[PDB]
């Protein structure tokens, strides 16, 4: 007698790391490197016009 | 301990900020146990469970449901407290502030209502997004389970009218319980559905065992043994009570669960539970009014 | 395996998840026949010369 | 075992927007509602 | 983030971070056409005190 | 966090841990000061409630408090004032040889009529005098007192396990409970046994062996008991005193600091546990 | 955890062997404290008495004396179980798999309550090592008091027959809808007597001397009822109350004893412990860290620490 359970087959996905700046809605944000932010009650931004 | 924060809403004043300083030690209560939450899980605005502001009722259904939360460090933009109810039992050492008894070396303290005490007291108001933080009261198992039975015995000589309650030592103090000029008639509507709810339930009982037992032992190990234990006690009782009172199986055994699940709810509603406990290191053992105390976490 | 999105605030946070799930062959097995009148196999054998 | 990237840019009247549609590519699949 | 419980360790990461408006006249409006169905059957139900 | 250490500072009028062993199972005195005004309350007016207005008062005679709180109550303290009470005698009156050579029975004649008199108006001495812990240093002075005897779980046994090895102090107390004998741990708890007017108002202090819940504790607490005849009510309190993680380790000897029966236990989880009277 | 194993004893029917792959996160009653312990403590033939097999009154009178552990890893040599009451000591919450056709809440005291439903049995059956297993059903702890009250009163019935063949059943529930309907098969006589005693015995110690004083007010009562909301949906119309309306008795000595108030102490020694007396003593707590407020039938809820 001759017998074998066999495998075969395994397969994976890609996991697919998407920047933030490939997309369209990178166009309207301005994002920018600012550290320390949790040490501000106040960092605010004042304009003019 | 994991720490949790919870986030200091948009605009608020130097006040609404020195309002944030006079709390860093206090006792938080909260719904869930996201590590951001924010500040809307946090006031007594978000306590409303049927439309209207809770009674003292209302407040311990969730004093006993939700979690405690205790702020080690306040800041800007974040609440920090290690909560109590996470970490291995006796670890995670934190700091409360004492209210008006002492907090001995021992105690086990409970977490409970602010209206046994001065209602506006402790009650710490934000003015700018305009909420109200109703801290808890710490008090310790002996006397926590003492005042509680007090003022809705009190309620008792108040609700239907013709000694005096309220004077109550401590081992060295003599406690005020009456902080008269306006409060107190506003604690008798504010533990307005609390009465009820300690008189139905006995009204109920006692009104149901005595057509109960009377309709048992006849309907045999438990039928001597019930006045056994009860000789001169029970039927001491169906001889003063049955007499002074007025006197159906079918809705008997129907009210029998019923009695006896609102028993049930009053056992989690009463009795305070301890939570955290007071044993310190290197103390003078005895905590005062205004001072912190090392608070270590199960009991 | 499953990429995730970090939100905050009162949604809880999440944590990467993976699958592995496993699946198992099943066997057809299809047929044909024919057929040799008896007339032919004597004739195929050279018997009938 | 500074670039070009792929998108779609509708021109009308006289202006340009990056006509772009989410959750076929990075929404999908997390359990998360699309805003 | 750290964070030891069951099992094993437990690693949390958040990023700090913020947002302004930065547009002195409205920006981004948002229209709203399209139907998929109502979330609810529209009624017959009695209101119980 | 498996670790811990707890400090009272007190007097060493209560206890003196310096004539204890390393190995004693203290009490506090919570609410010490305390006791006129609970003699006047909780009780029906037969008791004649101007008894302990007085006996406490006589306690302390033989102990002003000022500064240093009266506290730290010793596990010998209970045993010997009561030996003349339960069901023991000339055994349970070995630790009044231990104490009044050691400590002092001029605090506990004060303090045995404390147990005919708290006990008589209804101010059962369960709720006062809470758990402490098991006596780790005694960095007290001459006649004052600075003790570190940690609470707060299963460290007091690691950290005096891994180096007091936690004493019974008396042969009769560790009430060997379950005689049906069988594998496991054991859980620790502490029992005030009470006879309510029959020995006029009886004070009991010892300690039971179980591997029982505390489900399976309060049966065990109406079974095995002759003290039932009593009609006030509330007897038996009883709180958790922890888990002995192993049954294999307990002892029986006489030898102490005066002969005096001792049983080594060796290795602890202290669940400090709570208390309950009702019956 | 302070570890706890129950090894795989003797074989192994295959598929069983992921029979025991999903009860992870279920409870076992083991009846002690072991570094190693056999399986045939473990099922229902051990919680079966001399002879005779306990009733749904009498399997809570079986898991009195006996203790719960969480199953946390499934080997195929041994079963880690974790001993609920002693190491319960966990920050990283071990947990649970609730097996029960209610969607609890957040923040539920969690008790534990025999397989008495009419369809979720939690019957799994092993041939090659012969056992019955019994799973129990975690549940809401009102929830849970609202069972244990209608299974006695309904041996309480099989007491007494007298009343006409319809009695109300005691046979269903109400949770915000969810009509719920249990099982009534057999009823043991002395787990209902013994269960029945208690019942009686410590409504006998909450009542006390001031507590009379408060029976004076039943007419006081229904003043209420026509004239609020609160009130007349307090007072129950299956009650006692409606139907006893259709005195101080002076006796007092010394007056300074406060009656009033020590009257509300031991009615709540007693009376006010009804359920926890009856039934099992809630340690499991809902506690889900992602925020969720609800916890599905099937899942996998994070488990802390007592009430």
């Amino acid at each position: 007698d001759v017998e074998f359970d066999a495998l075969l087959g395994s397969y994976c996905n890609t996991l697919s790391l998407v920047r933030f700046l490939e997309l369209g809605l990178s166009v309207a944000c301005v994002c920018t490197k600012f550290p320390e932010l949790a040490y501000m009650n106040e960092g605010r931004v004042q304009f003019e016009v | 301990c994991f720490e949790a924060d919870i986030a200091i809403p948009s605009g608020i004043s130097r006040p609404d900020a020195a309002a944030l300083q006079r709390c860093e030690g206090r006792v938080v209560f909260l719904p869930t146990i996201r590590r951001q939450l924010a500040l809307a899980d946090v006031a007594h605005e978000s306590f409303v469970s049927g439309g209207v502001s809770p009674d003292t009722l209302g407040l311990l259904l969730a004093y006993r449901r939700r979690f405690p939360a205790v702020i080690t460090r306040v800041l800007p933009t974040r609440i920090v407290a290690c909560p109590v109810d996470l970490g291995l039992t006796h670890a995670g050492t934190v700091n409360l502030r004492n209210t008006s008894p002492v907090d001995l070396c021992n105690g086990d303290p409970v977490s409970l209502v602010p209206p046994v005490f001065e209602g506006q007291a402790t009650d710490v108001r934000l003015e700018s997004l305009d909420l109200t933080l109703r801290f808890p009261v710490p008090l310790p198992t002996p006397l926590a389970r003492e005042i509680v039975a007090r003022l809705v015995a009190r309620g008792i000589r108040d609700l239907n009218p013709d000694p005096d309650l309220n004077v109550l030592y401590y081992n060295g103090a003599r406690l005020s319980l009456v902080a008269d000029v306006q409060q107190l008639a506003s604690v008798n509507t504010e533990l307005r559905s609390l009465v009820l709810n300690m008189v139905y339930s006995i009204t109920e009982g006692t009104t149901l065992i005595l057509t109960l037992i009377p309709r048992l032992l006849a309907l045999g190990y438990v039928n001597a043994l019930l006045q056994m234990q009860s000789v001169t006690r029970e039927a001491a009782q169906l001889i003063h009570p049955e007499a002074p009172m007025l006197m159906r199986r079918l809705p008997l055994y129907e009210a029998l669960v019923a009695w006896l699940a609102h028993a049930g709810q009053l056992g989690d509603i009463l009795a305070l539970a301890p939570a955290v406990r007071v044993c310190t290191f290197d103390g003078a053992a005895v905590v005062q009014s205004g001072d912190m105390a090392p608070v270590i976490r199960y009991p | 395996h499953q990429p995730l999105i970090a939100r905050d605030g009162p949604h809880p946070v999440e944590q990467p998840v993976h699958n592995y799930m496993t699946k198992v062959i099943d066997r057809r097995a299809l047929n044909a026949a024919f057929s040799l009148a008896t007339e032919a196999i004597a004739l195929l054998t050279g018997e009938a010369l | 075992e500074t670039t070009r990237v792929r998108a779609d840019l509708v021109a009308i009247g006289d202006r340009l927007v990056f006509l772009e549609a989410l959750e076929k590519r990075i929404y999908a699949a997390t359990n998360v509602p699309y805003p | 983030a750290r964070h030891e419980t069951g099992g094993g360790v437990n690693f949390t990461l958040t990023q700090p971070r913020g947002n302004v408006d930065l547009g002195v006249g409205y920006t981004a409006v948002a229209a709203t056409g399209t139907v998929r169905n109502p979330v609810t059957d529209m009624g017959n139900l009695p209101q119980n005190f | 966090p498996r670790y811990h250490l707890t400090r009272q500072v007190t007097l060493t009028d209560l206890c003196q841990p310096n004539a204890e062993r390393a190995g004693a199972l203290l009490l506090a005195l919570r609410h010490p000061t305390d006791l006129p005004h609970l003699a006047r309350h909780r009780a029906p007016p037969g008791r004649q409630t101007e008894r302990l207005a007085e006996a406490w008062g006589q306690l302390l005679e033989a102990s002003e408090s000022g500064c240093a709180r009266a506290g730290l109550v010793s596990f010998n303290f209970l045993v010997a004032a009561c030996a003349a009470a339960y069901d023991a005698r000339d055994a349970a009156e070995a630790v009044r040889a231990h104490i009044t050579t050691n400590y002092a029975g001029a605090r506990l004649d004060r303090f045995s009529e404390c147990l005919r008199a708290m006990v008589h108006t209804h101010v059962f001495p369960h709720e006062v005098m809470r758990f402490f812990g098991g006596l780790v240093s005694w960095v007290t002075q001459d006649e004052l007192a600075s003790v570190t005897a940690v609470c707060s779980g299963p460290q007091e046994a690691t950290h005096t396990g891994h180096p007091v090895t936690i004493p019974a102090c008396a042969f009769v107390d560790l009430d060997a409970e379950l005689c049906l004998g069988g594998p496991g741990a054991a859980f620790l708890y502490l029992v005030f046994t009470y006879r309510q007017c029959r020995d006029q108002e009886l004070c009991c202090v010892y300690v039971v062996k179980s591997q029982l819940p505390p489900r399976g504790l309060e049966a065990a607490l109406e079974r095995l008991f002759g003290r039932l005849r009593i009609t006030t009510c509330t007897y038996a309190a009883f709180a958790e005193l922890g888990v002995m993680p192993d049954d294999s380790p307990r002892c029986l000897h006489r030898t102490e600091r005066v002969g005096v029966p001792v049983v080594i236990l060796e290795g602890v989880v202290w669940r400090p546990g709570g208390w309950r009277a009702c019956a």
